[PDB]
């Protein structure tokens, strides 16, 4: 989930946007 | 701001800025 993708690895805009409504 | 390790409040704040009026969901347990 977001922690694995953006906190323990380097985040990206592509992945952040997966969590916008 | 996006292309780094973002944790906790720092991650929430990035979601806020990127998602704007869409809003977002923050689910750290998944």
């Amino acid at each position: 989930g977001i922690v694995e993708q953006c906190c323990t690895s380097i985040c990206s805009l592509y992945q952040l946007e997966n969590y916008c409504n | 701001f996006v292309n780094q390790h973002l944790c906790g409040s720092h991650l929430v704040e990035a979601l806020y800025l990127v998602c704007g009026e869409r809003g977002f969901f923050y689910t750290p347990k998944t």
